């Protein structure tokens, strides 16, 4: 009786929100920007190619200098990388082989990664002794850890396989704030610019936006059709970008809090497994499993070009802060950096 | 006559560009890293080369019956097609040693695998071993007996009509690859018999599949010795006979049907190593 | 056109990369195992006779390393971290033959022989695990045997017109097993009856394990 | 806690031999390149040798090259400079720096205690050899090159060292701008080209002391004259 | 009851995500696309530098 008038009222505020989405629908994003000039064909060739991983690269992280990235391999190892000179500045082994996820901290002191053996570990770079240690090991997670990000030196935002994301203080070891209501595994998570809010994209399909400091979801974008492997917020916040399993990219919007536009192709029938934009934005870059890096026009819904050169499924990618070049991390265990030319 | 000139040049073609796709699906590829890739790419370097250089310069001495390219460069011709040809022999003990190791001390053959520092390492003795088999000899020993007994226009080596240097030679270049090779291809045939009949005993379509997989291997196996053994057997073994007699008791035109055998042998090895390998096949296609 | 701390930079990089490489021929020597099974399976009781997230085991036999994992922990959706472990060496899958009759406590309608037929269907057919080969161990022989005189196997299997004794019993079961597998070219499944005072369940994942390992040296070094 | 420990100095006849020892603790010894550097009584700093990281590569100053052995005992965590015909040109102070180099490292940023030894190019300028200062005003210290420290990547291999009287020197300013590990941020370094400035201010009574400036550039490193200050 | 409360949550949190203010898919559209035109000359990726200017030559 009661459980099912509650169940019936929930379809009436789905409908009522479905209802105000498509009030505010005026126009589309296609329409708006049909009238502006196409980015051209964007041309990139690889600078560097980073070896020395001995298995599947899983994640990479820039640091903030636009200069030093760590990539995570399942052969046990953190790596830090002098991108201008592909020199490795740090070989960090990793006590679980089985890593998911890595950060670099904004600060540039602090790397972390975690996996399948539910922890996130957070790793010193800045010793007296010279070495790499572990500061914080933070467990609490009943899943795999599958994102993670600073907020700064002593905060940061894991997402989980047990469908939540946690806000953790690094020097207590406790989570501070725990975030729920997705109903399958969260994949990844990416913060806002001014880092007062993050989205996390989950195995339900949902995306959903989270307050940092108050702790609930202000807002739930649906619309794709598959499990959602990563997220990426617009450069001035505003907006984010999905990347799922139905090989399909979506443009959502905070504040109109719908999706804005499409990125998909014929051809293009694998799923998606990272997505970046670039410093202004206009380009959306993401990585497939059919071992091609396909980059958008965001406005236009244009595919620009194509960044291949890798042999097994591109598993991250990232743009510097600066804009400069684009990583790519491939499970062929090689990271690749590229740009244009004039 | 143009018939011998369109074979000379077919056998040019097919030598060049058949080990140039083994170094471009070397290069083009990036997982094909291991000890035993490097070891293919050895022997296609070898046999590209004598289809490039040995073959292409010894066409005149053929169509004219003299060398007409002096003796400064037959000396260089004569190290460089010995050179060539020991190679090749040495970089096949080389590739069925290792295939010896995958299936003997096999638990190390997978660690060891992909360090390319033991393979460069392991190449470069090939090599190295290979120019001092022949090299020094050729170019030594007419400064050392005193003059050249060559008749001007003739190309060859100096030691072409004697006994005791040929024998001599040809078992650290034959007689023991021959060996070595066929003791290599046995010993794996042996243990895989060995290792399927622990399998039937301990144990449908799958028993089925393993037994006609291991007649499958076998056959590969025997390819390997025969084919090696038929194209240098035969030009080794005249060289030896033809010593004794001074080509009496030899006709002229055996020799030189003998003498094309082994730069058969450099076209033949690029279908039997590398096309049959399972990574090869995998770069072909992604170039073609 | 370096310079001096610039030198000593990429010198400190050809450091790291001699001890990366000697870690990964160190990683490379180690048999990785990937452990699966149902609840109530002797899976646990197989890693004691081989002595919060993935569990990791580590024993020598005969000079041969091997990590058994664990994922059983894991409640989370398995797709999303089950190609994490392709290019295992070998899987373990664990199978009670004594729960041929019994019924699973979560469904309380489907019989546990058979939700094992699916566990084992999925992980066999998975697309990550198509050159892996499966180690299957049947637990519980001697429980099954029991079971077997008071319940005959028509129960698991109404399409069974084998008699009642131990070793057509037995068989039976191995082969609806192995036919459970459609990549029969590619990989081969090793099958053991294992029971608690048994000794040599360590002796036949080192006999399977070996197999496997020749016969990936023999695919890379081009014979296969 | 990190320390450098030195041992093996004391008074030897000329033409003799000695072996230098610099025992570590408290830190990854196998990770960090080591330095001898030495500085004569009532003079400079002079850099001795160098060993790398995993022993690959070795410098020596001019002055004692062919004399001098540097090695190191990375398991014992143990650095050694075999010493041989010591000349009265040797009398000095000889001081354990370590230093690591990876992007963003600071080298020289811990010297160890130093051993007594007692015996029977890029130009680097400070002209002003003393300076009169009072606490809580701002001080500046000039440095000069021959050859320019600017190098084609962007770094300037200028570095700023402080040995206060009785204490080994500390490092300040490492290539020329940056702060080390546990300087306050009233030190500052500017420069250009040749010509390098270090800014002290709101001095205090701790800054009392020597003032080297040291180039990285190439080898052999050359160290300033110093400017003492004095209240 | 594990049901019943689990419903009154997800009710109470679909209140909350209803009652936000949203702007017009055009105002929206209008700001990314007034944001990537102002900052096109400061991205490498669209326009791509010198190669004097470029760190990865
Ligand atoms: C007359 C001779 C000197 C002509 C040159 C032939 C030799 C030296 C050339 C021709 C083919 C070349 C090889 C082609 C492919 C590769 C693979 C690459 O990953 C390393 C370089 C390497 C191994 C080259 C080495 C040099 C090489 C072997
Ligand atoms: C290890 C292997 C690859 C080294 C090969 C070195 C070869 C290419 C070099 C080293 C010695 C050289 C020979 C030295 C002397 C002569 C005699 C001269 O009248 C013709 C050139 C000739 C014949 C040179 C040909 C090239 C040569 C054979
Ligand atoms: C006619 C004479 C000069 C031919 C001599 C050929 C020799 C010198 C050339 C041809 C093939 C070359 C090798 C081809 C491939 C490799 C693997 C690479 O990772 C290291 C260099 C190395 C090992 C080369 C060494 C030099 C090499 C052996
Ligand atoms: C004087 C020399 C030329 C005569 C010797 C010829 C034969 C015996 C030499 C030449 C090439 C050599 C091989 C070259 C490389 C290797 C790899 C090494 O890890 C094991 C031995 C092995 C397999 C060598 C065995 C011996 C060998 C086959
Ligand atoms: C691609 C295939 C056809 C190449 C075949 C290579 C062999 C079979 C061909 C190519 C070169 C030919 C040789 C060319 C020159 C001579 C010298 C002559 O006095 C006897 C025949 C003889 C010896 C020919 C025999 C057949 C031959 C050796
Ligand atoms: N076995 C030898 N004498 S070396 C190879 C010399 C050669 C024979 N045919 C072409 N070249």
């Amino acid at each position: 009786s009661e459980l099912d008038q509650l169940r019936q009222e929930a379809e009436q505020l789905k409908n009522q929100i479905r209802d105000a989405r498509k009030a505010c629908a005026d126009a589309t994003l296609s329409q708006i920007t049909n009238n502006i000039d196409p980015v051209g064909r964007i041309q990139m060739r690889t600078r560097r190619t980073l070896r020395g991983h001995l298995a599947k690269i899983y994640a990479m992280h820039w640091g903030t200098d636009s200069r030093l990235l760590v990539s995570a391999s399942q052969d046990g190892k953190l790596i830090i990388w002098d991108s201008y000179t592909t020199n490795k500045v740090h070989a960090i082994p990793l006590r679980s082989s089985w890593v998911m996820t890595c950060a670099y901290a904004p600060s540039g002191n602090y790397v972390a990664c975690g996996g399948l053996d539910n922890i996130c570990s957070i790793y010193n770079l800045k010793t007296r002794e010279g070495n790499v240690r572990v500061s914080r090991e933070l467990a609490g997670h009943t899943g795999y850890l599958s994102c993670c990000r600073f907020l700064d030196d002593n905060q940061i935002v894991t997402s989980s396989g047990d469908t939540t994301c946690a806000l953790w203080d690094i020097e207590t070891g406790q989570q501070t704030t725990t975030f729920t209501g997705h109903t399958g595994d969260v994949m990844s998570l990416s913060l806002a610019p001014d880092t007062r809010l993050f989205v996390s994209g989950a195995c339900d399909a949902s995306a959903k936006l989270w307050d940092v400091r108050e702790g609930m979801c202000r807002q739930t974008f649906t619309g794709h059709e598959s499990d959602i492997n990563a997220i990426c917020f617009f450069p001035n916040g505003n907006a984010f970008a999905t990347g799922s399993d139905d090989a399909t990219c979506r443009l959502f919007d905070l504040r109109a809090d719908q999706e804005l536009m499409t990125y998909s192709h014929d051809n293009i029938i694998c799923g998606i497994t990272s997505v970046s934009f670039s410093k202004s934005g206009r380009l959306l870059l993401a990585g497939y499993d059919d071992f091609n890096c396909n980059v958008w026009d965001a406005l236009k819904a244009d595919r620009a070009g194509v960044l291949a050169g890798h042999d097994n499924r591109v598993s991250c990618l990232g743009v510097t802060d600066d804009g400069m070049a684009v990583a790519t991390g491939s499970w062929d265990s090689f990271l690749k950096i590229w740009n244009g030319s004039s | 006559t143009a018939v011998l000139a369109a074979l000379m040049a077919l056998l040019i073609v097919a030598t060049v560009l058949g080990n140039a796709l083994v170094m471009l699906a070397f290069v083009a590829d990036s997982s094909l890293r291991t000890q035993n890739n490097f070891f293919l790419l050895n022997l296609a370097i070898s046999d590209f080369l004598v289809g490039a250089f040995c073959i292409p310069l010894y066409v005149p001495y053929v169509l004219t019956g003299r060398w007409t390219f002096g003796r400064g460069l037959c000396k260089l011709w004569l190290v460089v097609d010995y050179l060539l040809c020991t190679s090749s022999a040495f970089n096949i003990v080389l590739i069925s040693y290792d295939r010896f190791l995958s299936v003997t001390r096999a638990v190390s053959y997978r660690a060891q695998q992909g360090d390319t520092r033991r393979a460069v390492r392991k190449m470069l003795l090939v090599w190295v071993l290979a120019f001092l088999l022949y090299g020094p000899a050729i170019l030594s020993w007419e400064y050392l007996s005193g003059g050249s007994s060559i008749p001007e226009g003739h190309c060859y080596a100096e030691f072409f009509y004697n006994w005791y240097f040929l024998i001599t030679a040809s078992t650290l270049e034959f007689f023991t690859p021959f060996l070595s090779v066929t003791f290599f291809n046995l010993s794996i045939y042996l243990n895989i018999q060995r290792r399927t009949r622990l399998r039937l005993d301990g144990a449908s379509f799958t028993q089925r599949f393993r037994l006609s997989r291991d007649r499958k291997v076998a056959k590969s196996l025997a390819v390997i010795v025969s084919i090696f053994g038929l194209c240098w057997a035969p030009y080794t073994l005249l060289m030896i006979i033809r010593a004794a007699c001074h080509g009496h008791c030899v006709p002229d035109y055996w020799y030189e049907t003998s003498f094309w055998l082994l730069w058969a042998n450099s076209a033949v090895n690029p279908v039997l190593y590398p096309l049959c390998h399972h990574s090869f096949r995998r770069a072909f296609t992604k170039l073609l | 056109t370096l310079s001096a701390e610039d030198k000593a930079a990429v010198e400190r990089s050809k450091m790291i990369d001699r001890n990366l490489r000697e870690d990964g021929e160190k990683a490379a020597r180690e048999v990785k195992l990937l452990l699966l099974g149902a609840g109530e399976s002797g899976k646990n009781t197989i890693v004691k006779q081989m002595k919060t997230g993935i569990v990791e085991t580590h024993f020598t036999f005969k000079d041969l390393h091997f990590k058994m994992f664990d994922v059983g922990a894991q409640r989370s959706e398995r797709k999303k971290w089950i190609h994490c472990f392709e290019g295992v060496t070998a899987i373990i899958f664990c199978v009670a033959l004594s729960d041929y009759d019994l019924v699973l406590a979560e469904d309380e309608e489907m019989n546990r022989m058979h939700a094992s037929m699916k566990l084992f269907d999925s992980i066999c057919n998975n697309k990550w695990f198509t050159d892996t080969s499966i180690i299957l161990f049947l637990n519980k022989k001697d429980l099954f045997e029991e079971k077997i005189k008071k319940s005959p196997l028509t129960i698991c299997y109404p399409e069974y017109a084998g008699s009642n004794t131990y070793e057509e019993a037995a068989a039976y079961i191995q082969c609806q097993f192995e036919d459970l597998n459609k990549r029969k070219d590619t990989k081969e499944i090793y099958t053991h009856f294992t029971c608690s005072t048994d000794t040599k369940n360590v002796q036949f994942v080192f006999d399977a394990v070996t197999d496997v390992i020749i016969k990936n040296n023999l695919k890379d070094c081009g014979l296969f | 806690d990190v320390q450098l420990v030195e041992s093996g100095g004391g008074l030897v006849q000329p033409g003799g031999s000695r072996k230098l020892s610099c025992s570590a603790s408290g830190f990854a010894f196998s990770s960090f390149g080591m330095h001898w550097v030495r500085q004569a009584p009532e003079k400079g700093l002079e850099w001795v040798a160098y060993i790398s990281s995993g022993s690959g590569t070795i410098y020596y100053a001019d002055t004692v090259k062919g004399r001098f052995t540097i090695s190191r005992d990375d398991p014992k965590n143990t650095l050694f400079l075999q010493m041989t015909s010591l000349r009265s040109e040797d009398t000095a102070m000889y001081y354990c720096v370590r230093s690591i180099y990876y992007y963003g490292s600071s080298p020289f940023d811990f010297w160890g205690q130093g051993t007594t030894l007692t015996v029977s190019d890029i130009v680097m300028t400070q002209a002003t050899s003393s300076v009169p200062v009072t606490p809580g005003e701002s001080v500046s210290i000039s440095c000069r090159s021959s050859k320019s420290l600017l190098h084609s990547n962007g770094n300037t291999y200028l570095y700023w060292f402080l040995q206060r009287p009785g204490q080994s020197p500390q490092l300040l300013i490492y290539r020329m701008s940056n702060l080390a590990s546990g300087v306050p941020d009233r030190f500052s370094g500017s420069g250009s080209g040749t010509a390098f400035t270090l800014t002290i201010s709101r001095l205090e009574a701790e800054d009392v002391g020597v003032y080297y400036c040291m180039q990285h550039l190439e080898y052999p490193l050359t160290f300033g004259a110093g400017t003492k200050l004095e209240l | 009851t594990a049901s019943i409360a689990q419903a009154r949550k997800l009710v109470e949190q679909l209140k909350m995500e209803a009652n936000i203010d949203r702007i017009k898919v055009s105002k929206a559209a209008a700001d990314l696309m007034a944001y990537c035109e102002a900052h096109a000359k400061e991205d490498p990726l669209l326009t791509p530098v010198p190669a004097s200017e470029n760190p990865f030559r």
